[PDB]
């Protein structure tokens, strides 16, 4: 049954139909059962699609809406059709992050699978505040921060720092700091101070640990090259 | 293989805008060949399929086609590795001689379409290229053909090359357009003419290369003189010459053509004349 | 001039529309190219000395040097050397991963060099990405600009007036040749739009026509333009904007290259630090 | 007003987003006014990416359904998702068709925009008969020769054998011919047909529409090439 289900997300996914693998993958951990690396990679995966599709499409949206202020009332449609995309994208992270709290976060065996978690429920809430203002603002970030700081302590006491999930942990905080908080300092040494240790412990990955870990790096470079700009 | 050290350059053979050919020795063989050096700007995956698209140039053995050995890049350029060819172009005989003799024209005419329906059969390749420096010539009397389009990514990298001065692009072709054999054929005909007159043809008795273009696509093909030519000739370039791809004449019309059988029919000492004009 | 006998020729570099480029080492690294014209006319050699007068009478940040001519081994130049690859390669050969602003400040420089070259009245021809090179690391470095009476061959004491070089950035009125003098400040203007758009798109124009003579008659005949259809999503709006207007059909459309450098300015202000930033891929 | 539906539209086009984009055009078309040129693409753009989508998705399911080759539930699953994203295809078709005859074929004044929207008619029609295998096919195999066959007899009547749209209507046709039809000697005849009646008349061809005309006639030879071997 189980395994049904997993073929049934795989397809969803090779037909790059994702809300069907959403939904699939939705009911697969409603469940409550084991969760395997592929099982939660998929999972990640889809979320990950759905929510960057729209938010794709809501940076766009605003971009066009401060085109041009000096017109009649053609931005009046534009913001409300900018706050139907909202409605279609906050609730859906709602959705994840109940679903975090549901199963994920207490069916929990290992140390890694709640950094990858307490990542993933930062990340939404990370999407969250960029279009959540005022307090609201402050109020989401302040979630995620924590959930940043907690999955960092057990990255670091758990995971080498050469592990492509610490690794990506890491890039998404800086990104935080950077985007959110308007701290660049802090995230510019975070970054360095996570590439010089993955730098320093480095040629003892596994063979799969090759391309992915690498892929991290070179993207830390990239920001790093960024932000030193 | 082939390696860059084991060819030492006997001397330069031309230089076109792609390229330059140079006649050198193979010291593992010690036989002497032609190695031209095209020099392009291009990434190594580039580099290894037009390569591998130029290998199948080992089972293209023809009469009508130059011989191949081998190809390697050696330094920004692809160097390609062809058996020498000992009279040169046409071009080159068209600068010995004022104007060809209409009996060796005929035999070159035999000859290229011979090369040009092996090609189309054996390779399903358009040589894209017929043109009289393209067209090669023995001290034996043979003719071949070089320079065609066997390696589709080589030819979208030489896309990029520098402005040129004369042009063997059919109207169609330079309209966007491909009827597969025709245009080869069309430059077939444009070459025979310009091998005719002593003469460019195309601004008919300079010009830059654009406005050469122009008048092939906008204005009635050219045709030979009359009154020093046999009419069957003229009908053959006539008929290569055919702004309207399908009015055009394909291989097997131009086979049995009254002109290439007479031509055929004659004999005509080739391999004399080259040396006399040629010395 | 300069004597032979001071420069020493190292391993050749390549060869171009017009010369072969040799490493030298005369006072320093530099770049001997040897010209193809094989018998300079006497009037031909007057108009070339007069021309490499005024290119070492320039002096920019964003162009190289020119030290002078020698009429020794054949004639060749004498350029400042750039061991930086050069923006073509990079692109292109190199596949090198820019980012956005890394690109714009390519442009900015470029356009710098250009408004240079164009107070002096000197008009780069043959303008294009082999002639813009990245020195140390992110600097640009314009090469091989005028030298009009070389490039072009010469009909005893007339210059032949033809085109020549590259035609993927040639202007299309200068390959129309509709004018004895088509090239000018626009022309450059277009060249300079056709190396906008492959840094905003990272491949060559007219990717889909593989024969140089179909490029020329098309381009000539103004029934093709590069699409603006392969440009970066991440690129901005007005750099859209921009590269539309560089590349204009009408040669008068263009606009000039202080507006070009005010307007890539403007993008630079307006750059944001929102997009710029990469998170986690789906590994 | 209309104006700003169709920057509506526009923008949900802009956003990569095709489904409020059809949505809205639908609605405009429920207007029962007549379309002008512009909005015509828009329309035929929209519908034709909601259709494309499904289209691929569908490929690749079947595909894998080919691939699997086993005995297991996996390969009923997988036919029921292909019936269920057919359905999903044929509703959407079916929308456009009822868009199309009750909206736009009875009221178009233009013989162009009937061509047009007779193309749109045969395109939709074989979409809907490359999924749909049995009795049913030979009904919309039928329908979909008719609406090709009173285009084609409009275009040979006053339409210019370089217009793209005309072009286009013998691609479509041809490939209608060797898909549905499977008759390679026909749909070659109608393709070199095509092809000789564009190059006859190369030579007007105005700067409004050059690069469809070329791309299209490249799409021809390649056909050609495809079929000859
Ligand atoms: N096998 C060969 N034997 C002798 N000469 C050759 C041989 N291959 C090429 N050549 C010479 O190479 C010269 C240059 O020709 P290519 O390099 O093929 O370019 P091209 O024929 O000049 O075409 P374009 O348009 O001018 S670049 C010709 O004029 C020939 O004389
Ligand atoms: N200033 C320079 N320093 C070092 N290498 C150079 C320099 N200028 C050109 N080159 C190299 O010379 C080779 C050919 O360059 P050029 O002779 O200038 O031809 P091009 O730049 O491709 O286009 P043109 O119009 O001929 S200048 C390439 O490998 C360049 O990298
Ligand atoms: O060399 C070329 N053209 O030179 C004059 C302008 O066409 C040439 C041009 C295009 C091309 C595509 N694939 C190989 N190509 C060429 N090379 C080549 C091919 C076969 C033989 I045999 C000998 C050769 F030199
Ligand atoms: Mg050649
Ligand atoms: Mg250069």
């Amino acid at each position: 049954d189980k395994e049904e289900l997993v073929q049934r997300a795989k397809l969803a996914e090779q037909a790059e139909r994702y809300d069907d693998m959403a939904a699939a993958m939705k009911e697969v951990t409603e469940t409550g059962v084991e969760l395997s690396n592929e099982e939660r990679n998929l999972l990640s995966v889809a979320y990950k699609n759905v929510v960057g599709a729209r938010r794709s499409s809501w940076r766009v949206i605003s971009s066009i809406e401060q085109k041009t202020e000096g017109s009649e009332r053609k931005q009046q449609m534009a913001k409300e059709y900018r706050v139907k995309v909202e409605k279609e994208l906050r609730e859906i992270c709602y959705d994840v992050l109940g679903l975090l709290d549901k199963h994920l976060i207490p069916k929990a065996s290992n140390p890694e699978s709640k950094v990858f978690y307490l990542k993933m429920k930062g990340d939404y809430y990370r999407y969250l505040a960029e279009v959540a203002t005022g307090e609201t603002r402050n109020s989401v970030v302040e979630d995620s921060q924590k959930a940043y700081q907690d999955a960092f302590e057990i990255s670091k006491a758990k995971m080498q720092p050469t592990h492509p999930i610490r690794l990506g942990l890491a890039l998404n905080f800086s990104v935080f700091y950077y985007e959110i908080l308007n701290s660049p300092d802090k995230a510019c040494q975070l970054a360095k101070q996570a590439f010089d240790d993955a730098i320093a412990e480095l040629d003892t990955l596994n063979e799969d640990s090759y391309k992915d870990s690498t892929l991290i790096m070179q993207l830390l470079r990239d920001n790093l090259t960024l932000w030193t700009s | 293989e082939l390696k860059d050290d084991d060819f030492e350059k006997i001397s330069e053979l031309g230089a076109g805008n792609g390229g330059v050919v140079f006649k050198v020795s193979h010291k593992p063989s010690g036989l002497v060949m032609a190695r031209k050096l095209i020099h392009l700007e291009i990434k190594p995956a580039i580099r290894n399929q037009i390569i591998r698209e130029l290998q199948v140039l080992h089972e293209c053995n023809s009469p009508y086609i130059v011989g191949f050995y081998g190809a390697f890049y050696s330094d920004g350029e692809i160097s390609i590795c062809m058996e020498h060819m000992d009279g040169g172009s046409l071009d080159q005989v068209l600068k010995k001689a004022g104007r060809i003799p209409e009996q060796i024209l005929g035999k070159v005419s035999i000859a290229v379409i011979k090369g040009l329906t092996y090609l189309r059969e054996k390779h399903k390749i358009m040589h894209r290229d017929v043109k009289p420096s393209n067209i090669l010539v023995n001290s034996r009397g043979e003719i071949k053909l070089c320079d065609f389009g066997v390696s589709g990514q080589l030819i979208d990298a030489m896309a990029n090359a520098f402005v040129g001065t004369r042009s063997y692009m059919s109207p169609e072709r330079l309209q966007g357009t491909h009827y597969s054999v025709q245009s080869d054929i069309w430059s077939m005909g444009l070459s025979l003419v310009e091998m005719a007159v002593g003469r460019y043809p195309i601004p008919p008795p300079p010009m830059a290369i654009f406005e050469l273009l122009d008048y092939i696509v906008n204005e009635p093909p050219p045709k030979l003189p009359s009154g020093v030519f046999s009419l069957e000739f003229q009908d053959f370039v006539n008929k290569c010459l055919i702004k309207n791809p399908a009015e055009r004449a394909d291989l097997k019309q131009l086979m049995v053509h009254a002109f290439i059988k007479r031509s055929d029919a004659e004999e005509v000492d080739f391999a004399g004349w080259l040396c006399s004009t040629i010395g | 001039e300069i004597e032979a006998s001071e420069v020493m020729l190292s391993t050749r570099i390549g060869s171009g529309s017009f010369g072969t480029v040799y490493k030298g080492k005369w006072h320093g690294d530099v770049a001997v190219k040897i010209l193809k014209v094989v018998d300079p006319t006497p009037e031909q050699f007057q108009a070339f000395r007069n021309e490499v007068a005024v290119l070492r009478k320039t002096r920019h940040v964003n162009i190289l040097l020119f030290m002078g001519y020698m009429t020794k081994d054949n004639l060749a130049i004498v350029t400042q050397w750039c061991e930086g690859s050069s923006l073509y390669k990079h692109l292109h050969v190199q596949e090198t991963k820019f980012q956005m602003f890394q690109l714009i400040d390519i442009a900015r420089q470029t356009a710098q060099g250009m408004d240079y070259l164009h107070a002096k009245n000197i008009i780069h021809r043959d303008m294009k990405s082999n002639n813009i090179f990245l020195h140390e690391g992110l600097t640009v470095k314009i090469g091989d600009f005028g030298l009009a009476t070389v490039k072009s061959r010469w009909s005893g004491s007339q210059q032949v007036e033809q085109p020549t070089g590259s035609v993927l950035w040639m202007a299309p009125e200068v390959i129309r040749m509709q004018d004895n003098n088509p090239f000018s400040f626009q022309s450059d203007v277009y060249s300079y739009g056709i190396v906008l758009y492959e840094l905003m798109t990272g491949e060559l124009p007219y990717s889909h026509i593989n024969n140089r003579d179909q490029i020329i008659f098309m381009v000539g005949r103004g029934y093709a333009s590069p699409d603006l259809s392969k440009l970066y999503k991440n690129c901005p709006k007005a750099m859209k904007r921009l590269v539309a207007e560089c590349v204009k059909k009408v040669k008068e459309e263009r606009p000039l290259f202080p507006q070009i450098l005010s307007s890539i300015e403007l993008l630079q202000h307006s750059l944001p630090k929102i997009n710029r930033s990469a998170s986690e891929p789906s590994l």
